[PDB]
């Protein structure tokens, strides 16, 4: 079927329609349905699913699960082309995929195509889950560059967030910690890009595997500090400290898997594409007739 | 016999 | 309509031949949703053959892409018409115009995350206005071949069935005009022969009060495909000739 | 007309005793941005209190 | 269950081997009813 | 000590669209009653839109009836939009019946004795010849939100169109500075809402009101049946009055409806009232069915 | 050999819903997401949401710089639309509708348009304000166009903004975007690639005839095809157990997929895998020449 | 008449004795009323049943009376446009049906006219019952259900015990 | 379940924690074996390597039950038979 | 809650007396109880059915379309009025 977003979907799952999965999971529902009693012999349970009755939504809900499925998209071209999720019903009928894993597989939402393969007997789902999962395909495997790199609508709310003006709401004043930070943004106070010193706690762990606490007051802006509450313990500050484009998400996303590993960067990719959502919903960054500045040197240079 | 499939045929090639 | 033309719809509208143009002008006489009347004016027109013309309108039909080509009306009643003038919008146009999709309030604006990469967020408010609510018409065709055991039977006569078997077919098999049907019911009722065998001693009494002799057959009704729903608008019937013609034909 | 689906809160998941994680269902559709935004800038624009 | 797959040329013994009957006519089906 | 909100002033500008006013109120709480209010209204309103048309003389909405210069469809959509008041009904059908050259408004329905037409120059369709009428009925009903036809017809003249159940159009707020009653720092919230004259405008406020606070509302195997008759705290004769009828076990009695221990004379009158001193603890005789004797708590191991 | 042909034409009517696909007229395309309510719009100063949101970011990469110029001259036309509708709906004299119609068909430079309502006589300048009280359309040939200025000075004879950008607060927060967007009308198209005719699912079917394997397509009710370089990107992993039940048990081994139907209605998960018959087909194949492939051991 | 209308009537092993044209008429239904419920027309039903043919027809009735209710099936001032032929309370039939009555269940007689079969089987042995209607005789029991015990006796009739 | 990194970091192949994980499903889903670890109504798979991660199981302990529960077998036989 | 509660304790027979043309029947059902110069259906329910079996203005189509309408049994009930008003049919 045709692929949409969902942007509220963690990096694991994706969202399937019920129709689609009342069909590619009849012999598992059968099973279900032959297992607690509701039914006798088989042309029952494939009436009641004909029919498609109050009960069956129960039984499907309880064959998803735990079950993986295989997401392809149609141009195949090496191995991130299929990744397998974990189904989330969608009232609907289209995919819901999420946005990181798009880069991946080449997938704009023109028009585009995926099917959905379904792992039958227990080594598939176990294949499935431990060497073709989305969260276990975060490298490209042609080098050593990730590729669920966050890639246009983040960008700009990051880009938008961390960045600074020479006089806002706010300026120059001075907070206790981000948590403040976020509550003087949200009551209206002082603006997302306003120089500030905060204090912020950042743990580096010097040690051979013991976390270290470091506190300090940074000459920062507000946006810095908000984007500070989502990246885990180990990294440095100077991470977030800068300007936040492309090339720098990446290699904070490149930092975050080389020391801390796997799961937090999992969860710190989607907490990513969470507040770069929502700060870029929060931006209004639009394009105008007015934004292309025309040089007045253009016609004399002609 | 690359995966996986491995482990089974270096059984069966253990097992000739 | 467009709110942002070129000027060059006019000419794509009247140009093609969706639109009822206008052959002699003059004064509309009766305009109806079927058919509309122009009383031609007399500094237009010829000596014999006294003249007022009729221009009959397609309605509801099928197109080659399932889409619905229409002919509305766009003239009041008593209205002078110009020679070389739309009188009926086709599919798609306004006024002699040319309308393809529909004009609505556009911002541009990121809003939390739904519209990524190229994707549009729409309101409740378009759909609520029943506004890009496109019709289709689907064909579905149903043949009685001619086989070994005998012919076929469309007569709604057949076994295996249930009040939601033919709850909605009339007395000979062919579904209602009007009746909306949902995706598997039946349509036409057609049964087919299968084995020959021969008569048997235990139905005699019913075979006495039926007559019929065949006695045992199968099932190949035609059904709406598994997904579609709809209300049937058209039946047509057509028969190889010689063949008897059934109550509904 | 009138009989909406009403709530109640299923579970206070807390962490130590000064915060905790409230869920509320099931709401109407459209209901849980009005009570998130409503208490939302209750608590944090006009509590009493003293510092 | 097997090893190598072996492809070679096909003797007339192996292939009377192969056989299960001559085809002789060339008559496909009776098609004007059902039968072959 | 906060203040607290009153109406004081319904402009009513026009028959369709009012501007209410609410004063006074401390800082944050305009945007936050606005935005909040706004909300409720756009979404849940009782309105009073139409569900089914039956024109007579056809068949499905895509046909075409002779003498009128709309098709069935274009009737259905002018039907829609019909903007009708009913007062003390559920549903209710109206009647149309029009004949002769000229528009069919929406004031040629038949009213009925509490149904009532808002804007009768509405236009429904264009009768076109001198004999040729239609003549229809119409089903309008209570409901809210948006309950289209794919969701929820027996014969085949039945025609449904969709239900947009919902009397506004456009609530627009605007918070603006306070006068006296001599403080300062106080605010005055004015709702311009846009109605399709369905709903009175504070009717509307209050029915908001109403749905809000009712939101905020949410915060603003047993022993004794196990046990014997006879280990119950009650003497012997209401223990044995239950056991007259062959039960040792209170889970038989809870078995059993009151009302079937009651039509049989076996118990007595101050066995009725000691079962109920028993039945106030709720722990026996809550009208309970079991299977025979075994709930799953009470499993064989 | 026919005795009667029976066509029936159903009638459907297919609204819109997450997945279709529509586009405007300049190549921006895009799979409907989200069908959103009506409060949680951005909304202005006035009250009105707006219908559909875009993204900014498909304009600077993907150069279609004309569909905000689009979009502002849209705005303009129903700046004039919402005016005429203003002073029609309080019931005026034809004479400040003249005024008016007249003041927005002048507005520019040497123009081929030069009408003057002086000549419609008071009954088809009513009509006309009729037909345009839901926007006023304006007509823009090809290369010869509206310049920049123009769209200025028709959206000043509106009360609109002059940038076109209009300040819109949130339907969700209530509270102001900052700098503020841009709000017009686009004409936007609805395409035929709707989403219930590409979605489709299949459990267990129909086989083809020749090569036991499922049929293709969707009117057929077919199963995707597990292409070559699917197969490809499956040997790239290590996953092997699924590969196999990929193209032996859930494709082609019919002795094997009976036996896992069997197992999957009673729990077991497991697959007794055997050979594909399509490969039997190739040694028939292959056989039938004068070849002898065999299967040793 | 479909050129067969004296010969599966006269079969006649099992319904000789049995109602012949009452079974032609049962047929007729079965291969007619079985999923159409006819229609709601709340009315007395009157079948017409042919014995030398086997075909049979449906009639409704119009029950004369002298009260309103059962409306379609509704007296003596009507009698008079028949001159008072009707008497009161008669049940004279004044209407009939158009060919359909279950333009279904053709082919299946494995469980309609196999269920009208298993009818007649219980009438006839009802029948059997009725010319003794009670009497020492014996049985031998064949199955053993809860309290009470299924006996088989000759001519295929049956019976059962109770346990009090 | 999001990750099952700890599970490869116990069992260092990635390849046998599959066979492990399936051994021991199978062992938990027909067989009719109780869960080492107590669930969450989570499926045979998930438990499985929720058991990995532990540590409780893997390879060495499948073999070595097997093998005490095939001989526990065949010694109820032969003290069965003599 | 209790705060932004307490900021809103400030705010919180048809069938007989209908006309024979108003039925869902046609005009000629109407028209056969109307030629009898009936204008209401509770003329029609204060005359017998046999008394309007009597007169050949009815027709044998208007009988079944008679008994379709008293099938609801509102109308043609075999009543008795005063007149025309029933004590819920009071003047005000």
């Amino acid at each position: 079927s045709v692929i949409t977003v969902g942007p509220y979907l963690r990096l694991h799952q994706c969202g399937l329609p019920k129709k689609m999965a009342l069909e590619l999971f009849k012999p598992f529902i059968y099973g279900k349905l032959e297992l607690r009693g509701l039914a006798t012999t088989i042309k029952a349970a494939k009436k009641m699913v004909e029919r498609e009755e109050a009960v069956v939504w129960d039984i499907l809900d309880e064959v998803i699960r735990e079950h993986p499925v295989l997401l392809n998209r149609a141009p195949t071209l090496h191995r991130l082309g299929i990744q397998a999720f974990e189904p989330v019903l969608i009232e609907g009928k289209a995919i819901q995929l999420h946005p990181l894993v798009c880069a991946a597989y080449n997938a704009d939402f023109d028009g585009d195509q995926m099917a959905v393969h379904v792992p039958l007997t227990l080594e598939a789902q176990l294949e499935a889950r431990a060497l073709m999962m989305s969260t276990n395909n975060i490298l490209s495997p042609a080098n050593g560059e990730p590729i669920i790199v966050p890639s246009q609508d983040v960008v700009l709310g990051l880009y938008y967030m961390t960045r600074d003006c020479v006089n806002a709401k706010g300026e120059g004043m001075v907070l206790t910690g981000p948590k403040e930070a976020e509550r003087l943004y949200r009551s209206g106070l002082a603006s997302l890009h306003a120089r500030v010193k905060v204090r912020i706690t950042e743990y580096e762990k010097d040690a051979n595997g013991e976390l270290v606490a470091k506190t300090s007051l940074k000459d920062t802006t507000v946006g810095r500090a908000i984007l500070w509450m989502i990246v885990p313990k180990g990294l440095p500050y100077s991470i977030v400290n800068q300007a936040l484009g492309k090339k720098a998400i990446s290699k904070m996303l490149n930092t975050c898997y080389r020391i801390l590993g796997l799961k937090p960067t999992v969860i710190f990719a989607d907490q990513i594409m969470y507040t770069g959502f929502a700060y870029a919903a929060r931006s209004g960054a639009s394009v105008g007739i007015d934004d292309m500045v025309i040089p007045e040197k253009k016609h004399e240079i002609i | 016999p690359a995966g996986t499939g491995y482990a089974y045929h270096q059984d069966r090639m253990r097992r000739r | 309509k467009p709110l942002v033309g070129t000027g060059m719809e006019r000419a794509v509208a009247v140009d093609s031949g969706v639109t009822a143009v206008a052959k002699r002008g003059g004064v509309v006489q009766y305009v109806d949703a079927s058919r509309i009347v122009i009383k031609v004016n007399e500094d237009e027109m010829y000596p014999g053959e006294a003249g007022i013309d009729i221009y009959n309108l397609t309605k509801y039909t099928r197109s080659n892409q399932n889409t619905c080509i229409n002919q509305m009306p766009c003239v009041s009643l008593g209205e002078p018409v110009e020679r070389g003038d739309v009188l009926a919008d086709g599919p798609s146009t306004d006024l002699g115009e040319l309308a393809l999709g529909q004009n609505m309030r556009v911002a541009f604006m990121p809003w939390n995350g739904y519209n990524f990469e190229d994707s549009i967020l729409v309101s409740e408010r378009v759909v609520q206005e029943d506004r890009f609510t496109t019709i289709h018409i689907q064909e579905l065709a149903c043949v009685s071949r001619d086989t070994k055991l005998g012919p076929e039977e469309i007569t709604a006569d057949i076994p295996n069935v249930g009040e939601a078997a033919l709850s909605k077919l009339d007395e000979s098999g062919i579904v209602y005009i009007g009746a909306e049907v949902t995706g598997g019911d039946i349509l036409v009722g057609k049964v087919t022969p299968k084995g020959e065998t021969q008569l048997t001693p235990e139905e005699k009494l019913l075979r006495a009060i039926f007559g019929e002799k065949a006695s045992d057959v199968k099932d190949s009704s035609l059904r709406v495909p598994n997904g579609v729903s709809g209300t049937v608008i058209d039946v047509q019937v057509f028969t190889r000739d010689g063949v008897e013609k059934d109550k509904r034909a | 007309v009138t009989e909406f689906l009403k709530p109640r809160l299923v579970d206070i998941e807390q962490v130590s005793s000064t915060h905790a994680k409230v869920t509320l269902e099931p709401l109407e559709r459209g209901f849980g941005h009005t009570l998130g935004n409503a208490l939302r800038r209750i608590l944090l624009s006009s509590m009493p209190g003293c510092a | 269950e097997f090893d190598a797959i072996k492809i070679a040329l096909a003797s007339p013994d192996m292939i009377r081997s192969w056989s299960f009957g001559e085809v002789k006519k060339p008559e496909t089906i009776n098609y004007r009813t059902f039968k072959p | 000590e906060f203040l607290k909100p009153r109406l004081v002033d319904i402009e009513q500008v026009s028959s369709t669209h009012a501007k209410v006013t609410l004063e006074p109120l401390e800082r944050g709480f305009g945007h936050t009653l606005g935005n909040a209010l706004r909300r409720i209204l756009l979404s849940s309103m009782p309105g009073c839109a139409v569900t089914e048309v039956e024109i007579d003389g056809v068949l499905h909405e895509y046909s075409t009836k002779e003498g009128v210069q709309e098709d069935i469809l274009e009737i259905l959509l002018n039907l829609k939009g019909l903007a009708v008041r009913v007062q003390g009904k559920d549903e209710v059908i109206l009647t149309l019946n029009k004949s002769g050259i000229g528009p069919v408004t929406a004031a040629d329905i038949t009213h009925d004795g509490d149904v009532e037409i808002v804007k009768p120059q509405h236009v429904i369709c264009h009768l076109t010849d001198e004999n040729a009428s239609i003549s229809m009925r119409i089903k309008v009903q209570r409901g809210r939100g948006y309950v289209p036809a794919s969701t929820r017809e027996r014969p085949i003249g039945r025609l449904l169109v969709d239900a947009c159940y919902s009397p506004v159009e456009r609530i627009a707020y605007n918070v603006e500075a306070a006068r006296v009653e001599q403080r300062t720092d106080l605010d005055k919230l004015v709702i311009e809402m846009e109605t399709n004259g369905t709903i009175d405008p504070e009717e509307a406020i209050r029915r908001a009101a109403t749905i809000l606070a009712e939101q905020l509302e949410a915060f603003v195997f047993d022993p004794i049946l196990l046990r014997p008759v006879d280990d119950l705290e009650l003497t012997v004769r209401s223990a044995n009055c239950l056991k007259a009828e062959a039960i040792h076990y209170i889970g038989d009695l809870v078995q059993r409806t009151e009302v079937e221990l009651l039509k049989t004379p076996n118990l007595g009158k101050k066995s009725l009232t000691e079962i109920k001193d028993v039945l106030a603890s709720r722990g026996l005789s809550l009208g309970m069915r079991l299977e025979n004797w075994p709930p799953a708590s009470i499993a064989d191991e | 050999g026919v005795l009667k042909i029976v066509k029936v034409y159903l009638a459907v009517k297919r609204r819109i819903q997450p997945g279709d696909k529509m586009a405007g007229r300049h190549g921006n395309k895009g799979v409907i997401s989200k069908i959103n309510p009506i409060e949680d719009m951005p909304y202005d100063e006035n009250g009105t949401p707006v219908d559909i949101v875009l993204n900014p970011l498909g304009v600077p990469s993907r150069m279609n710089i004309g569909q905000i110029l689009e979009t502002h001259l849209g705005m303009a036309a129903k700046g004039i639309g919402d005016k005429i509708n203003a002073m029609l709906k309080q019931q005026q004299e034809v004479a400040k509708l003249r005024e008016f119609i007249q003041r927005a068909y002048d507005l520019g430079a040497d123009v081929r348009q030069k009408v003057d309502l002086s000549t419609f006589s008071d009954e088809e300048v009513m009509r006309l304000a009729e037909n345009l009280r839901k926007g006023m359309p304006i007509a823009t040939p090809v290369f010869d166009g509206a310049k920049e200025a123009e769209i200025k000075e028709l959206l000043k004879l509106g009360d609109l903004p002059t940038s076109g950008q209009i300040r819109l607060y949130d339907g969700r927060t209530g509270e102001q975007f900052e700098r503020p967007v841009t709000v017009g009308y686009m004409y936007m198209l609805k395409l035929n690639h709707l989403v219930d005719d590409k979605m489709h699912a299949r459990s267990t079917g129909s086989y083809s005839l020749v090569t036991q394997q499922p049929l293709g397509g969707k009117a057929q009710f077919g199963g995707q095809r597990f292409g070559e370089m699917e197969v490809w990107a499956l040997e790239a992993y290590g996953a092997a157990y699924t590969l196999q039940e990929m193209l032996t048990v859930k494709s082609d081994d019919v002795n094997g997929r009976t036996k896992m139907y069997k197992n999957i209605v009673d729990g077991n998960h497991q697959m007794e895998p055997g050979m594909p018959e399509s490969f039997n087909v190739l040694l028939k194949e292959i056989r039938s020449l004068g070849i002898n492939i065999e299967l040793e051991d | 008449m479909n050129k067969e209308i004296l010969a599966v009537v006269e079969a006649v092993s099992n319904e000789k004795a049995l109602p012949r044209e009452k079974i032609f008429e049962a047929l007729e239904s079965a291969l007619a009323t079985a999923t159409k419920k006819k229609y709601e027309q709340e009315i007395d039903v009157r079948v017409q049943i042919d014995r030398k043919s086997g075909d049979f027809d449906t009639f409704r009735r119009w029950l004369v009376v002298d009260e309103v209710t059962q409306p379609t099936k509704e007296t003596l001032e009507a009698a008079r446009y028949e001159d008072e032929s009707l008497n009161l309370g008669d049940y004279v039939e004044d209407q009939i049906e158009s060919v359909t009555f279950d333009r279904i269940t053709t082919q299946t007689a494995k469980q309609v006219i196999v269920q009208k079969v298993r009818e007649a089987e219980r009438a006839m042995v009802v029948d059997q019952f009725r010319e003794h209607e009670g009497e020492i005789i014996t049985g031998v029991v064949k199955k053993v259900n809860r309290d009470n015990i299924s006996l088989d006796l000759g001519n295929n009739a049956e019976a059962v015990i109770l346990r009090e | 379940r999001v990750t099952v990194q700890d599970a490869v970091e116990k069992i260092g192949n990635r390849f046998d924690l599959v066979l492990v994980a399936a051994r021991r499903a199978r062992q938990m889903q027909v067989g009719g074996k109780d869960p080492l670890v107590p669930e969450e109504n989570d499926k045979t798979t998930v438990i499985a390597l929720r058991e990995i991660e532990e540590g409780l199981i893997n390879n060495q302990i499948l073999d070595v039950r097997e093998r005490q529960e095939q001989q526990e077998q065949e010694a109820a036989e032969l003290q069965a038979v003599t």
